[PDB]
């Protein structure tokens, strides 16, 4: 997005990363930082290890044997992408980590939750892969040459608004990763199709005055409420309070039944 | 974790399979090797601080500079050859958490991943740590399954250092 | 020409551990490839290294973006 | 995921201490009960699809209203998912009788099970019941005594009851 | 998506009974002016340039701190983005006119765009005028009696003015 | 879900256009096609009980052994006799369902997605089926567009089943 | 084929590693099942022509319509049976290549992968293939690790098809 | 990002003004300081393993609670992933250095930075205690007057300490 | 890829024939020389860096034009890639121990490796040199009489022997 907007949600560095394509008659460096980005980008930012490193698949990559696409299918395939993003996660999670890593998006509905669910049942972990590799989307947006980027921060063609918001639930900042099980931010928001405040870099924090507490902190309590006191006006509720009345707010948050989705340091 | 029965399982879900009988063959091997890589953690335990110390001894004698020459990285003073007692005990304790798992996933996720790394950035020979896989290879006094399986990990160890 | 230890994936079936070259020209700017990101650079005979299980799926990309698949051959 | 004997070595590693006595002839006494864990485990497989079916009818038979249309289970696509579930519980109960631990049943099927659920409607309650059924089905199976060598399975029996009931309990 | 047709099609599948006459005869209706839905479609369709430009021209008229520099829709960027958001708007309201059901207005563009524009700092305010000016001109477009035969178009004329509505009670 | 009206808006949506006039000429298409359809489904619907019940008997008289043969998946008593009758009206209410939105998208979501898993789990022979709809094709007394478009949707189930 | 000693190659090569204890352990396993899975395999094979008779038989005893009404997919004349005899071979066959193999990867290469819309188009029900792989279960006589393996394989196919 | 010039270029265009006089003779200042400003890149991009390796070797000695076993810094791989924040955040210093304005170190390096090491349970304190360690050594080797030109580099001192206080304040 | 199982598996399927008693009692002698196979590729195992290194080092002892400037062997990269393809050779080569079977090796390392090797401008000549001497270390290694039960390896040696034959023919 544009600057002023980029800075308040913490995706500038998204937003100026240039697509990296692998030409013909490439250099060792550029093969070298065409499989850097490849790592950095399916593997979710992780510090990738010399010993986890695909070493045949790049060299197929290095002696053009297989092309941008081939050597992104190699990386999701390989057991290393099991190990950190499969044998430990629930599907849902799974699928959304595929979709961030293969795509550079978030999933848009929870038919596509469907979808990879049923296909992984089918035809197992490796034809679960292939159908975002081989996806229109993957074909019209990298191509066989170029490294895939995260693209859910911009307006895209045939994608739902929902998406850029949700976008925020699966890149949490420039300097995190993908690593720690856990569980899909996304399930109720794709299930019941609907959208959550954005709360990333500085979007998330309130006004404090002298109505924080003791140690100026304030909470965003983002919690699902219903009847069950006075009148409830509304299903959803956000609750700010101070960190000395945080443990008052959720005891009674708990002992009216409302379930807690979200809290955060406003 | 390399070990065959976590490997069974995660290739059968990433198959999205039952367990066939190839997964149950490869839980009837690990059945077959389990008793004497157990006893073999014993063995290697109960032994474990004198094969320690007879293996730095061995990396000092080896490598007699590492016991003269200053430097952080050295041995020279006793902090340096705390830490490299400590090193060889975390070598040979990861050595016997494989020997109870049945593979070399203890020494993967524990010790190999990113090593060389570690060996670069503080300035550590991998020669040394080789030197001493191999003292405790040629002094734990083991025989058959339990030799067998305590070899191959300290030759995965050193087939990683070099 | 090598590729076929990490093209064919792991199916381990003796199917699927075939590999093919497919000869593509005339990759040009259609209809169906108007909003890509990415441009072509060739147009001439490009070779694709192909799976057995995805040679549906590439011949149809080909098919797809106006390539004609001129040659195919075992590798 | 951990197996049996990968949880020892992880809890040993995060103390740095070496696998004690206790522990290493534990892991023993675990292998010497290996052979009955695995005729454990084929005779689930090997009627999998039968006490995922059978299941399945029973708790249409008693919870109607999953099969009324409108119900949770209606419509094709629904009801091929409601089997799938039962599908993948079992295999992830066998998974984890394999394994010793149920480290594999917990990471990929039960964590995110429940809020999926009760996002999408899925009545967990009535999953439950059929992940009871499908535990008296493969505890009989397992129990059989003809066609297989004589010997207690009450430990391996327990342990699978104390996985279909982990399962059971993290869907409602 | 839905249609018309098919948002009473999963409500009688998901009640699970035939249409009734009531609603088969309620379809017939709305396939009696599926001319004037159609017109109304192509009317809007074929003057979306100037419904896009105008409304954009009259809204940055009346609220000049958006082209102010530092305001949100200053900056070619912020600008072009400004009109690719009132097109794309517009765009799905045709949409939602065509299939005479408002899924894919909802689902695809409004679902979200609170959300997002917050975030953005897009003041959704300000958008929800501008989508007040096009609904403004649609409607003087589809209204218009030359060039086409004459009838009644109250019904589609209330259904895209609704469309529109949600739009901008989406925004803000 | 496949209709004109949302195929024709998911193209362009697809392509992020506006609708043009090949969009405007299928909305075209499905206003001369609805009348038929809702003629179709209305007539369906009033004879909905005897072809439900006919081509249950139908079924029955092609495979006289799902009457005497004992089990969960046939129809000997009246559980198994209420299954298959509830079975062919939802073919039957579905197929309405297709005439009325003008596309086979009511049996693509309800109906198609998932029957081969049913069919099979359940050990139901998709014969019987086809030979329910062959029944429906043969008496729904149907003419013109109305048949055509129905018998269309039939032949849909039809091929899926085989 | 999926075997154990293909799959341990499989899975080590996909990590770019040579074999550790756990891929020797799973080749083990294979050698500890291996002698009963030929010693199966040939006592298979040495009454295949009476165990697939009597699986005809018997699916024609379970299921008598598939010798009395006419049909490409019945058996009614001899055509039919001489081609559900072939399938009965051919699945008894392909379970005796498991048996040798170490695995159900000749079952999923040959015969597995497909069934399912072999089955539908050419309108053969998977139960009466499930009836004759319950008789090969039953008259097999195999016993002890040569019966469990045996019955492994025909019960994947049954699970299969069912 | 922005650099020096960037970050007042952008804050005209908001106010929608020309750069002021003060403003371009402050700039102009900048590029006169230019010189030593790449000396400091220079001298800390050429020491960067040692100040590395030294910092991290103190941080451990300071805290053996890091590399004892169960500790966040036990194992070889997270012991890596320790040196390599080490190297990364020393590297995005040099960065903020070289373009002299803090941009890439919010935009890049501490960017979700607190909430990564929340979510994997490193402990930011200390963290931020291996940044100071770092910022003392780099700043003894940037002021070392053997092999350059004489003169005072205490501004450009000064910015790069703000720089290391600011990655040691995202994380503690 | 394929076992020595499945190989006459795949011969006996295309011809679709039961495997005859000769076929079985092959497979069975086979069995019975299995763990001598897995000694020798727990042995290659074991040993390989050592066999790598010292048959490249002896590699480029005679034959001293691929490292010199201009050599093949010549830059670190090209080294380290050499080193790697030996490493890989070997790598396949007891993965065709370890099946009984040359499928592996043949089809994903062998099989277009020396057009590759031609078109990279790489001696296939001193690569076969490079594979004979691994052989030689292999074979040395692998019969080795200290530490193992004494018997008769020569069969599992002469295969071997073979799969680095093929490796060395074909990549010359
Ligand atoms: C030629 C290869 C050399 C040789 C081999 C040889 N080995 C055995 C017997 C055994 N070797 C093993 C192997 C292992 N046990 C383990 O736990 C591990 C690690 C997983 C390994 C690799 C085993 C289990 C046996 C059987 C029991 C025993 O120890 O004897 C033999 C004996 C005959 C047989 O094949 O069983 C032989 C001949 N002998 C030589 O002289 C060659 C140098
Ligand atoms: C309110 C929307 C305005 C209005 C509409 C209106 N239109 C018709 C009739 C028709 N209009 C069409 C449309 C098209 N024919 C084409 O070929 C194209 C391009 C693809 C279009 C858009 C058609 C086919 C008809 C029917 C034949 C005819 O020309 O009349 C009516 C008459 C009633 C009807 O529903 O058909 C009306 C009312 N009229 C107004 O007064 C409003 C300004
Ligand atoms: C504080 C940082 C220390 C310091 C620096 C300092 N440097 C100069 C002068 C120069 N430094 C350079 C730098 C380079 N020349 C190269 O080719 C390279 C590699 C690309 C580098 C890094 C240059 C070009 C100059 C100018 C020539 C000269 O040597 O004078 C100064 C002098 C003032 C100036 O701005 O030029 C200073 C102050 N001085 C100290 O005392 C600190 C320890
Ligand atoms: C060392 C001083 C302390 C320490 C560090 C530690 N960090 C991690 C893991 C990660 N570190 C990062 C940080 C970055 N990645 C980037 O790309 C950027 C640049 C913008 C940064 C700043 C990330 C994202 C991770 C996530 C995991 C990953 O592998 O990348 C670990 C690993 C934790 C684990 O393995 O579970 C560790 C150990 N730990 C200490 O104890 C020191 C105080
Ligand atoms: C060493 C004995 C000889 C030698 C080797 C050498 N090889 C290359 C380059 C490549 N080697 C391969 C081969 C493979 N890669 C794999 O992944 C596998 C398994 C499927 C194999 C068999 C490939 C594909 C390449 C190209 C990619 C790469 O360079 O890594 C080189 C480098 C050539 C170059 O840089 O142009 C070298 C030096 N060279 C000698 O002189 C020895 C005789
Ligand atoms: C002993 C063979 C030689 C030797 C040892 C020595 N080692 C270090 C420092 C470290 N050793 C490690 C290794 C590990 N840490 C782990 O968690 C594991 C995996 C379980 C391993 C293998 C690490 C990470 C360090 C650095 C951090 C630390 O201080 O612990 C030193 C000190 C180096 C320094 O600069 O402080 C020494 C002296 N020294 C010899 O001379 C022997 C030949
Ligand atoms: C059957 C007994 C009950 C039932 C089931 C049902 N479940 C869903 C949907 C999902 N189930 C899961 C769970 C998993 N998928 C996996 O891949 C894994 C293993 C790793 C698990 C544990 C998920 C993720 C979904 C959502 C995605 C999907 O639709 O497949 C449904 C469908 C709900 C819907 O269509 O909206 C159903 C019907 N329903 C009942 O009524 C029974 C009590
Ligand atoms: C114009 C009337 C007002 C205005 C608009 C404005 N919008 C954005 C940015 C985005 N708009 C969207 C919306 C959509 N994208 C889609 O694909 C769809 C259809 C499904 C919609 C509705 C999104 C997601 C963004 C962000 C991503 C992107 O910009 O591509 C901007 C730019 C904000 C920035 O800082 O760059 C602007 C300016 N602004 C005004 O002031 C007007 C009132
Ligand atoms: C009738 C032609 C033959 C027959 C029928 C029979 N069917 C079942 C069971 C089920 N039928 C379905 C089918 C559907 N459910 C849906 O929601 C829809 C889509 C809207 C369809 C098409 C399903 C899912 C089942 C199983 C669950 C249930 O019982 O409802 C049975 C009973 C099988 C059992 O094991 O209970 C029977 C008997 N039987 C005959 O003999 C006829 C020839
Ligand atoms: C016997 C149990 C029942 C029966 C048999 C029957 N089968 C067919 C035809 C086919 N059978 C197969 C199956 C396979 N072919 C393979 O290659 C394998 C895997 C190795 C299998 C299992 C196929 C593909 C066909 C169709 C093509 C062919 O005819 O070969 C028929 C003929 C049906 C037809 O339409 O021609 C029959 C009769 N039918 C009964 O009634 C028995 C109870
Ligand atoms: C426990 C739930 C039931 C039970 C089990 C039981 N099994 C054994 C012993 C063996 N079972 C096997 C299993 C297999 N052999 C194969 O080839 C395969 C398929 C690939 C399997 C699953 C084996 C190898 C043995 C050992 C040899 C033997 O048969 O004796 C025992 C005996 C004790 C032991 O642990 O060995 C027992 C108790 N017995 C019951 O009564 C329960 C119903």
């Amino acid at each position: 997005t544009s600057l002023v907007s980029a800075q308040r949600l913490g995706i500038v560095a998204v937003d100026e990363a240039i697509p990296l394509e692998l030409r013909s008659r490439s250099t060792e460096e550029e093969v070298d930082a065409v499989i850097l980005a490849v790592y950095r980008q399916v593997l979710g930012n992780d510090h990738l290890m010399s010993q986890e490193r695909l070493t045949s698949a790049e060299s197929l990559l290095r002696g053009r044997e297989i092309s941008v696409r081939d050597f992104v299918r190699a990386v999701a395939l390989s057991e290393v992408y099991r190990q950190k993003f499969f044998h430990s996660n629930p599907q849902n999670r799974f699928i959304e980590l595929n979709y961030k890593h293969l795509l550079g998006r978030a999933p848009y509905d929870q038919s596509e939750i469907a979808f990879h669910t049923d296909l992984y049942h089918q035809g197992g972990y490796e034809a679960e892969i292939n159908s975002y590799i081989d996806s229109v989307e993957y074909t019209e947006n990298f191509g066989d040459w170029v490294v895939p980027y995260f693209r859910g921060f911009a307006t895209q063609r045939n994608q739902k608004t929902v998406g850029f918001s949700r976008s925020f639930q699966v890149y949490r900042g420039y300097a995190t990763s993908d690593r720690s099980g856990s569980r899909s931010r996304l399930t109720r928001e794709l299930a019941r199709n609907t959208a959550s405040p954005v709360y990333a870099g500085s979007t998330a924090e309130s006004l404090r005055g002298t109505s924080a507490g003791s140690r100026n902190q304030m909470y965003r309590l983002q919690v699902i409420q219903g009847a069950a006191g006075t009148r409830v006006r509304r299903g959803k509720a956000e609750y700010l309070v101070s960190y000395d009345n945080l443990s008052a707010k959720l005891q009674q948050i708990n002992r009216q039944g409302d379930t807690v989705t979200m809290i955060s340091l406003a | 974790m390399k070990t065959p029965l976590t490997e069974a399982v995660s290739t059968a879900d990433s198959q999205g399979r039952f367990l066939s009988s190839t997964e149950l063959q490869i839980a009837f091997g690990r059945l077959r090797q389990a008793n004497a890589g157990l006893q073999a953690a014993k063995a290697l335990t109960d032994n474990a601080q004198s094969l320690v110390n007879g293996a730095a001894q061995a990396v000092y004698n080896k490598f007699p500079y590492t016991t003269q020459t200053q430097g952080n990285n050295f041995a020279a003073d006793q902090r340096g050859k705390d830490k490299c007692a400590r090193d060889i005990g975390y070598y040979l304790r990861i050595v016997t958490y494989c020997l109870v798992a049945g593979g070399t996933g203890p020494l993967d996720e524990y010790l190999i991943a990113g090593i060389d790394e570690i060996n670069r950035t503080f300035d550590l020979s991998p020669s040394w740590y080789v030197e001493a896989l191999k003292y405790i290879k040629a002094n734990h006094g083991l025989s058959g399954d339990a030799r067998d399986e305590a070899n191959s990990y300290l030759d995965y160890a050193i087939n990683a250092l070099s | 020409m090598l590729g076929q230890s990490s093209l064919v994936g792991y199916s381990n079936t003796q199917a699927a551990n075939r590999v093919f070259v497919y000869e593509v020209s005339g990759l040009r700017q259609t209809d169906a490839n108007e909003n890509s990101a990415h441009d072509i650079r060739r147009s001439g005979s490009v070779f694709i290294k192909v799976p057995y299980a995805r040679m549906n799926d590439e011949m149809r990309r080909i098919s797809r973006l106006g390539g004609t698949i001129v040659n195919i051959r075992p590798y | 995921m951990f197996d049996v004997f990968t949880r020892v070595v992880s809890q040993a590693d995060a103390r740095g201490e070496y696998l004690s006595g206790s522990q290493l002839d534990a892991l023993s006494a675990t292998v010497a009960e290996g052979n009955k864990r695995i005729d454990s485990v084929n005779r689930i497989t090997g009627n999998a699809s039968a006490i995922v079916s059978n299941a399945a009818r029973a708790l249409f038979a008693e919870q109607p209203q999953l099969i009324q249309p409108g119900g949770n289970a209606y419509t094709s696509r629904r009801m091929a998912a409601c089997l799938r579930d039962m599908e993948i519980i079992l295999r992830y109960v066998t998974y984890a009788t394999f394994t010793g631990d149920a480290s594999v049943l917990e990471d990929r099927c039960l964590n995110g099970l429940r809020e999926t659920y009760v996002a999408l409607g899925v009545p967990g309650a009535s999953v439950a019941a059929g992940v009871q059924k499908m535990k008296e089905a493969a505890l009989d199976i397992v129990n059989d005594p003809n066609g297989i060598t004589r010997g207690d399975c009450s430990a391996i029996v327990a342990e699978i009851a104390g996985y279909f009931d982990r399962a059971a309990a993290a869907v409602a």
